[PDB]
């Protein structure tokens, strides 16, 4: 029926953070203390729109 | 002479009695010091369980700045 809208890798392809599970968890309270200010942006864009594919930036 | 088995002039007495100590504790000193280990127990197994849910918490929070 209806086509998908499904935007290619020309904007998925950002350098991750391939750091391992240990180090990344012992980090965690330094990692929500100093930064994750903007994150909570991300996160009311994800739960005002359910729709991966929106929010990216 | 004549060399028979006799007793030597009488043998000493051999006890017939139910000779019985019955010791140990009482009702109540057996039973007040069960219980009172019993609340010891009680009271450091409260404060772990406190501290432990402390550091759970700790945890989840771990798990909470983790995610996005």
């Amino acid at each position: 029926p209806g086509i998908v809208e499904l935007p290619s890798l020309e904007d998925l392809k950002v350098q991750e953070v391939k750091v391992s599970s240990s180090v990344l968890k012992a980090a965690a309270h330094h990692y929500g203390a100093q930064c994750d200010k903007p994150n909570k942006e991300f996160m009311l864009c994800r739960w005002e729109e359910k729709d991966p594919r929106r929010c990216l930036e | 002479v004549k060399q028979d088995m006799p007793p030597v002039g009488g043998y000493g007495p051999i006890d017939y009695k139910r000779n019985l100590p019955r010791r140990g504790l009482s009702g109540y000193s057996m039973f007040a010091v069960g219980i009172g280990a019993l609340l010891f127990g009680y009271w450091s197994m409260m404060r772990w369980n406190r501290e432990r849910r402390r550091l759970q918490i700790e945890d989840f929070e771990a798990r909470i700045a983790l995610m996005p």
